[PDB]
């Protein structure tokens, strides 16, 4: 009982975009910079593309391909959006660049001149993204910080659909068997019996923003992977994080209900948030708040993603 | 370092 996903994906040919630098490497691939110049057009496009190590099983092609299959059918603000995939002898996946790369990334390196506006801000953005994903009955299975890119400081993405898993139209909860987890962002339920829902993903939303407050803290640090489910079982939650007020931690404990019925809905994060964004301040206790502030390669044909449309 | 393989 669930609608045809008309989404397209887009095949695009080695010859229209140019690698101009390298971001990161792995076994597995290496990240490119990249303008994406789809010609007849007159446009340059600032990409991020994925180049396989063709060094690659079959299995591994594959993985990648479904993170592509759901990384095409979303279309949010504050969603991470795919522009096509190339089949060369190795295929490789070509999305909108976030020139600030990871949100963990950003606020480690930027402790100083963080502000509440920012953080909050961040905090809506990314419970808009995820309500999108819920919109379209979707499970992230991976949220955290190191996991939400940065476009600008003002606007951030959530990206790394790799375990992202879709339910029908009469599914509430899905099991799954086993791989390598993050045990620190998930929640009781899933640590347990491998159940992941939407309530699952709203967990890994407060250790999200659990991460934000304390500017890129690693939550359960020291502590071994094995004692968390032990742990939480006993009522334990992370530390309340210095800035942050009680209004604000309030909601991060919520996230962590044993009884996911309890725990907040995406839709409800939003409107919380947004009432503390109008008021940063209120919400936040961070010094020299009141005077913090934020922020190339031929750029005159150039066109973000965004405003690139189909 | 942030993904395990627990039973």
């Amino acid at each position: 009982g669930e609608a045809p996903n008309q989404a397209l994906l887009r095949i695009l040919k080695e010859t229209e975009f140019k690698k101009i630098k390298v971001l990161g490497s792995g076994a597995f691939g290496t990240v490119y910079k990249g303008l994406w110049i789809p010609e007849g057009e007159k446009v340059k496009i600032p990409v991020a593309i994925k180049e396989l190590r063709e060094a690659t099983s079959p299995k591994a092609n594959k993985e990648i391909l479904d993170e592509a299959y759901v990384m095409a059918s979303v279309d949010n603000p504050h969603v991470c959006r795919l522009l096509g995939i190339c089949l060369t002898s190795t295929v490789q996946l070509i999305t909108q660049l976030m020139p600030f790369g990871c949100l963990l990334d950003y606020v480690r390196e930027h402790k100083d001149n963080i502000g509440s506006q920012y953080l909050l801000n961040w905090c809506v953005q990314i419970a808009k993204g995820m309500n999108y994903l819920e919109d379209r009955r979707l499970v992230h299975r991976d949220l955290a910080a190191r996991n939400v890119l940065v476009k600008t400081p003002q606007h951030v993405k959530i990206t790394d659909f790799g375990r992202a898993k879709l339910l029908g139209a009469e599914e509430k909860e899905y099991h799954a068997e086993g791989g390598k987890v993050p045990i620190k962002w998930m929640a009781l339920e899933s640590i347990l019996h491998r159940i992941y829902t939407h309530q699952s993903d709203v967990w890994s939303y407060g250790v999200t923003v659990w991460e934000l407050m304390t500017f890129g803290s690693k939550p359960y640090d020291g502590i071994p992977a094995s004692e968390i489910s032990s742990i939480l079982e006993k009522g334990e939650r992370l530390p309340q994080p210095p800035i942050c007020t009680i209004d604000v931690y309030m909601i991060m404990v919520k996230c962590w209900m044993i009884d996911a019925d309890s725990r907040p809905k995406f839709r409800e994060l939003i409107i919380e948030f947004s009432k503390m964004a109008r008021d940063p301040q209120r919400y936040l206790v961070i010094q020299g708040d009141e005077r913090m502030h934020l922020p190339d390669e031929d750029m005159d044909d150039v066109v973000d993603a965004d405003e690139y449309l189909i | 370092t942030h993904y395990y393989l627990l039973p």
